[PDB]
């Protein structure tokens, strides 16, 4: 496939890269869980100039 | 403004030689570079890694 023919001479040939894959995905946030009072901001009365 | 060199005035005459009457075997030292570091790129992990 590198060399796009059927035929391959003699020689040694660089072709791709081996990389071993990621096994499982970790995610790791802040442990502290607060609601977040968007409810002050969009749903005020009334707004400032 | 640099020395190009040591002034040195040959005495030329038409009949005057001048012969050696001894030697000095001189050894000097020349560098030279043949190679160099034989690199490789992965085109596709340096541009977009994974
Ligand atoms: C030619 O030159 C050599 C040196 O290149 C002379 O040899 C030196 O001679 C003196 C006096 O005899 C010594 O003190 C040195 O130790 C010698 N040096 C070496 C490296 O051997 C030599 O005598 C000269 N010959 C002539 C005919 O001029
Ligand atoms: C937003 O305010 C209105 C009154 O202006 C209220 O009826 C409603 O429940 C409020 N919504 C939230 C999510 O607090």
């Amino acid at each position: 496939c590198t060399l796009k023919s059927f035929t391959v001479e003699k020689g040694i040939y660089q072709t791709s890269n081996f990389r071993v894959q990621p096994t499982e995905s970790i995610v790791r946030f802040p442990n502290i869980t607060n609601l977040c009072p968007f409810d002050e901001v969009f749903n005020a009365t009334r707004f400032a100039s | 403004t640099m020395s190009l060199g040591a002034e040195n005035s040959v005495a030329y005459s038409n009949n005057s030689i001048a012969i050696p009457t001894n030697f000095t075997i001189s050894v000097t030292t020349e560098i030279l570079p043949v190679s160099m570091t034989k690199t490789s790129v992965d085109c596709t992990m340096y541009i977009c890694g994974d």
